[PDB]
């Protein structure tokens, strides 16, 4: 069922999905905690230092079916 | 007048065309032998065969069936062009170009709906 559903005919199929992980999650450290100035980016770089960090806590969370935050 | 035989093994029949290439050689010599298979690996079989049986070989032309009725057609009717205007890649430039005008016609809808969404011809393709 092709038409109603937007499948293209041929996959090119991939199962390793940490490498685009951490490549993306490089990129939003990279635009989202760059311009910030010392004096705020003080307490965000004591909870965790980098991206490779930040992703170990938080990996188990974005695979499957995203949750609904309290 | 058309022969049909049915066969178990190959050989035998091998023997029997050879039989028939025995029993009447063609007027022209020159003429070339139409042969039909359907594949190049039964194609290399026949040639080595028959030119081993023969010793050489003589007048032995392999073509494949729709080459064959092509040429077929181009020596028993005219104004017939040498080559097909419907080819598998010429019909996929034309619907390139006939798609887009017959968008919206109220029949297409489902086409519609899946293709004009967002796309850089690569579905379109």
């Amino acid at each position: 069922n092709a038409f109603e559903s937007g499948m293209l005919f041929e996959q090119q199929l991939i199962e390793d999905e940490s490498l685009l992980r951490y490549q993306a999650c490089a990129d939003f450290w990279r635009r989202h905690c760059y311009p910030l100035p010392r004096e705020i980016a003080q307490v965000v770089f004591e909870t965790w230092k980098g991206p490779q960090a930040l992703l170990r806590d938080i990996n188990r969370y974005l695979q499957g079916e995203a949750p609904v935050i309290k | 007048m058309l022969r049909v035989y049915h066969s178990n093994r190959l050989d035998v029949l091998e023997a029997l065309m050879e039989f028939i290439v025995e029993r009447e050689r063609l007027d022209d010599p020159f003429e070339p032998e139409m042969i039909l298979v359907q594949s190049t690996g039964m194609a290399q079989w026949l040639q080595m065969t028959l030119s081993q049986k023969f010793g050489i070989a003589a007048n032995i032309d392999f073509p494949l069936p729709a080459s064959f009725i092509w040429d077929m057609f181009v020596r028993v009717l005219p104004e017939i062009p040498k080559e097909s205007a419907f080819n598998k890649q010429s019909m996929s430039w034309k619907l390139m170009t006939l798609l887009p005008q017959l968008l919206e016609r109220e029949d297409f809808t489902l086409l519609r709906h899946y293709l004009t969404d967002d796309s850089d011809k690569r579905k379109l393709f």
